[PDB]
RNA sequence: UGUAACGGGGCUAAACCAUGCACCGAAGCUGCGGCAGCGACGCUUAUGCGUUGUUGGGUAGGGGAGCGUUCUGUAAGCCUGCGAAGGUGUGCUGUGAGGCAUGCUGGAGGUAUCAGAAGUGCGAAUGCUGACAUAAGUAACGAUAAAGCGGGUGAAAAGCCC
RNA sequence: CCCGGCGAGGGGAGUGAAAAAGAACCUGAAACCGUGUACGUACAAGCAGUGGGAGCACGCUUAGGCGUGUGACUGCGUACC
């Protein structure tokens, strides 16, 4: 548990290496609408797949 | 090009806000802003707000045309720790931080 | 800290 | 003034044949050791690879002196338990010809990335025939 | 140190280190090992030392051409102005006004200027012989600091 | 073309028009110097030894600079005895051009 | 009077981290590691201010043996030949013509042989 | 714990004996140039030597000589709002502690030479005070009585209201 | 005036010698955390240096060596008190 040393700035750095977040960068274009969403997800008005699927 | 953005003593970490900063480096505006309308991070919020405050200053003082806009030089560097105390067991005390951010988007059109 | 404990005791070795 | 100093682009390496059938196992691995280190030519560096190529058609038919043909064994750990294996000269030149002068030649140059990469120089074969025939490899009689 | 002796904790258990007090030198709230005391910084010199000296100083003025010795020397007035202009006659600007008469005359109109100073015969000192530029004696002077001196 | 000799004494290989460093000398700074110190000259018919100070070379130099060297700072250190020496040393040395290679 | 060791602590605390500057880690950022490493420099410079010679000058022997055992000669015989023709030219110059022209080098190793024989 | 009682490759001489010639091999010696100390010396003289000999690894310790900071006298003198200190880099410079000049910030102070007094030079003392790393975005988010849906306010509602 | 929540915070404008003087405020060092440029590094073992040293990118006068940074490889070197 208790460390012999610490580590470098290098350690860190490298650590924090696989820690990057990954951005989706595919977001798609409703049909009748057109406006920005997920793969699989209605949009912020409710469209999806051109239909009024939530009806509000 | 100049009329940067900054944003001091925002109220989270300055490792989580820089993850969030590191996806956008040289992107465009608008594919900015569909990054981070759906990033799933509070810092995301807290940097879009940001992005669209130099949105509206590129806008409104000097250099407009949004369409040709690109994010160059976004910084997230750490600010003040807010000194709190936390009571742990057998009597000692730790001291924890309250750690803050200032953030940097410097945007051009060239 | 205002008050550092006891500390814990240790193997015995007599 | 200041010495002289070989660059890796100036370097004129060129290849050979030197034939392993007769030979001492010792001695001629001694000399395919000075070669490929380069301590023939004049501007040799220690810090620069100056060998040249060298081709060992007919390791397997290397000899040895005395008793060293059932006597001298090759160890080497593997890296676990504790089974070391060991290989004596015979059972080496029957199964993997190219190892007894591979393992000569590494044994005689110096620990390092220079070491092997001059030991990327040693291309060492089991039969008479060889496939770089291309670089023309004169024949370099010891 | 205001302060008490306390230990402010414990000799061993603690991970710390060693702890006596809060007034000691390598604390804070607290100082100086060896502090100052007033103390007297006057030492001692001898009569005959004291007396060469100033013999020896009115010889390297003799040698350097920095001793007047004038007749009478009074102010008319008692005004600064009268005796500025004296010395402005006399081509006189850093002088020791050093006469065997201290008059009131002279004693008030020479305090408000910086370059000129005016003491007793008796009391001469050697800094001033030596820091102004030219000193200028009166006959009555010479004749007591001769007599003084010996 | 090129020529050896002993200036300071350490043998130069030198050509002829360069400039050579070598140890300070006891020459005025527009003073022209000559070196019978020869030990071989070199051509198309290579000039050899058998005796140092061949027939009749001499090499006629041309002293241009006489500047001090690079400081070089001397750090002794004993480990866990306390003691350490700082000595720095600035090198003389002069600047020479060579004029001729005489045969 | 109280003095103030300020500014003189930031003199020696720069003149020591400017020497010490492109070092690994915290050998050029710490002054603890810092000065130890400018002392531990001095020491390895110390030692290299000879072992450099040595190592030229074995350099040197080097070339010398081996432009020699292409002109087909050992090193010894040959340093011996040059000995018995009084030869005053050193390892450097010597391995030098040794580099650049083997017509004054094989000459040279001719007249060795010469006076070996 | 693995060859593991030539360093290793390996060697029937690349082992040993007797003999010889060379080479390698220290910071030892010599050659070059420079600094410091000691006693004599040709005779120069409050001063370097045409020269000569010799010394110069060093703890505890002794002796000698210097550098840097504050303040005082010198000094109501000098520089200075066309730019002082502190900070920050570069380039010279002394055997050395350091000094000199200058690019940038800064904004009104610093001090030549010679003497004096030190709270006079930090790498350590499980040294103290303040700040920031490290472990690390890791444990944990504090009784396993339990939340689910809709409407409302709001920039945003699992925790606010019904 | 604009973004942002009739927030916090920021950017223009203006006051001001100066806002690289914004109430966290004269000057703002180091430790620590980055951003932008140059070089090296994903077959190579160790007080991470020193000496040599190929290559690369920046600048000077020259019509070529230096100034400075990285420094592959290489001999030696197992921190301070």
């Amino acid at each position: 548990a208790v460390q012999q040393n610490k580590p470098t700035r290098s350690k860190r750095g490298m650590r924090r290496s696989h820690d990057a977040l990954t951005a989706v960068t595919s977001l798609s274009v409703d049909k009748t609408s057109g406006e920005k969403h997920l793969r699989h997800h209605i949009t912020a008005d409710g469209y999806y797949r051109g239909r009024k699927v939530i009806a509000k | 090009m100049e009329t940067i953005a900054k944003h001091r003593h925002a109220r989270s970490s300055a490792q989580k806000v820089r993850l969030v900063a590191d996806l956008i480096r040289g992107k465009k505006v608008s594919q900015a802003l569909d990054i981070l309308t759906y990033t799933n991070k509070k810092a995301a919020v807290l940097v879009k707000k940001v992005l669209e405050s130099a949105i509206a200053n590129a806008e409104h003082n000097d250099g407009a045309d949004i369409d040709d806009l690109k994010v160059t030089k976004i910084f997230v560097d750490e600010g003040p720790s807010m000194k709190r105390i936390m009571p742990r067991a057998k009597g000692r005390a730790d001291r924890i931080l309250k750690r803050t951010s200032h953030i940097t988007v410097v945007v051009s059109d060239r | 800290p205002v008050y550092i404990p006891r500390p814990r005791p240790p193997h015995p070795r007599l | 003034m200041k010495t002289f100093t070989a660059k890796p682009e100036t370097v004129k390496r060129d290849w050979y044949v030197v034939d392993a059938t007769g030979k001492t196992l010792g001695r001629l691995a001694t000399e395919l050791a000075r070669r490929l280190r380069g301590k023939h030519k004049a501007e040799y560096t220690p810090h620069v690879d100056t060998g040249d190529y060298i081709i060992v058609l007919n390791a397997d038919k290397v000899a040895v002196t005395g008793n060293k043909r059932t006597d001298k064994v090759y160890y080497h750990h593997t890296g676990h338990i504790g089974g070391i294996k060991q290989a004596t000269f015979e059972e080496m030149i029957a199964r993997r010809p190219e190892r007894v002068i591979e393992i000569a030649v590494k044994g005689m140059l110096p620990k390092g990335p220079l070491g092997r990469a001059m030991f990327r120089k040693l291309k060492v074969y089991a039969g008479n025939e060889h496939n770089h025939a291309a670089q023309q490899p004169q024949v370099l009689d010891i | 140190v205001t302060g008490s002796g306390k230990k402010p904790w414990r000799q061993k258990g603690t991970g710390r280190a060693r702890s006596g007090s809060i007034k000691s030198p390598i604390w804070r709230s607290g100082g100086v090992t060896f502090a100052a005391r007033p103390q007297d910084h006057s030492q001692k010199v001898n009569k005959k030392m004291y007396r060469g000296a100033l013999k020896s100083i009115l010889s390297e003025l003799v040698r350097q051409d920095r001793l007047i010795v004038v007749e009478k020397f009074s102010v008319e007035a008692p005004k600064t102005k009268l005796l500025a202009q004296k010395l402005k006659d006399m081509a006189l600007e850093d002088v020791l006004i050093i006469t065997g008469e201290l008059d009131e005359n002279l004693f008030l109109a020479a305090r408000n200027l910086h370059k000129v100073d005016v003491r007793d015969a008796t009391g001469i000192d050697p800094v001033s012989l030596i820091a102004f530029d030219k000193v200028v004696m009166t006959a009555d002077a010479v004749k007591q600091v001769e007599e003084m001196l010996a | 073309m090129y020529a050896v000799f002993q200036s300071g004494g350490k043998q130069h290989r030198v050509s002829e028009g360069q400039t050579v460093r070598l140890e300070k000398l006891d020459i005025a700074t527009g003073e022209t110097v000559e070196f019978a110190e020869v030990l071989m000259i070199a051509n198309g018919e290579e000039v050899k030894i058998g005796v140092p100070f061949v027939d009749g070379g001499v090499i006629k130099a041309e002293v241009v600079a006489h500047g001090r060297g690079e400081k070089v700072k001397i750090v002794k250190f004993r480990r866990r005895k306390h003691y350490r020496k700082q000595q720095g040393h600035r090198q003389w040395f002069t600047d020479v051009k060579i004029t001729g290679i005489s045969a | 009077a109280r003095v103030k060791r300020g500014v003189i602590a930031r003199a020696r605390h720069k003149k020591i981290l400017k020497q010490a500057k492109g070092y690994y880690g915290a050998r050029s950022r710490v002054y603890r590691v810092a000065f130890q490493a400018v002392i531990k420099a001095g020491q390895y410079a110390y030692r290299d201010r000879r072992q450099r010679k040595r190592q030229f000058r074995q350099l040197w022997i080097a070339r010398i043996n081996a432009a020699a055992r292409q002109n087909g000669i050992s090193y010894s015989k040959f340093i011996n030949g040059l000995k018995k023709a009084s030869v005053e030219i050193d390892r450097k110059i010597l391995a030098d013509i040794a580099v650049f022209d083997k017509v004054a080098f094989t000459a040279l190793v001719e007249k060795a042989k010469a006076a070996l024989a």
